[PDB]
């Protein structure tokens, strides 16, 4: 299944990503997860603007 | 010994001892032939606890001897930097092999 | 019991004894039928019938005579019996080549 999954929880999906970016290279999954994080601080940030 | 009025007491060393799926099977086999009248009033909670807690046993006691054949582990939570001055704190480095066997 | 002229004799009798290719090969190769006159040829749907209960309880007997590498079966359904709070065996049916059994 390369279609995207495991993404209702979200307090251990921060930590995965903050934790996978340190010496590893799982670019498949890393792309959609900075995709992801940007899309929410431009989100929280429209409202701050 | 082997009355099914108290199905609660031949489980408990048959999964210590012997397994677990033979006795799991075993109790499936058994089922409740005899209706609710006869025997005790304690229904079923009292035998699931003891199947619980002598499988946890049980588990705990395989891990035991599992567990003795490593070597050395590290924890990855923080405040875990015996020489904070010397350098600061990193993560675990996955590099080497997973496991030897 | 073997006469193609009446297609009653060879219906069960020659059929479940032994193995039916035999016979199926003796009545492809001795025609049909005959003479239709002095014989019980009215009514060919109760012979049509009685030779394909002979043929299947035929084949039923050599497919029990050669599943020698399949004898334990179970059923599909679950949740039966009462007694359902633990997780039995789930396995596989019979949908793999004979290796193990």
């Amino acid at each position: 299944s390369h279609r995207v999954a495991f993404v209702n929880n979200f307090h251990m999906l921060m930590y995965i990503t903050t934790y996978l970016g340190n010496g590893e290279l799982p670019e498949v999954c890393i792309n959609i997860y900075r995709d992801l994080l940007q899309h929410v601080r431009a989100l929280r940030q429209t409202i701050t603007d | 010994s082997r009355v099914v009025f108290d199905p609660s007491n031949p489980t408990t060393f048959s999964v210590e001892a012997i397994a677990a799926y033979t006795p799991v099977a075993l109790i499936r086999l058994l089922n409740a032939s005899g209706p609710l009248q006869p025997g005790h009033r304690v229904d079923i909670a009292d035998a699931r606890s003891i199947y619980t807690v002598g499988a946890a046993a049980s588990a705990a006691r395989a891990r035991a001897n599992h567990n003795a054949n490593t070597i050395r582990r590290t924890a990855m939570f923080a405040e875990t930097d015996p020489m904070t001055w010397l350098r600061p704190t990193v993560g675990l480095k996955r590099t080497f092999n997973p496991r030897i066997i």
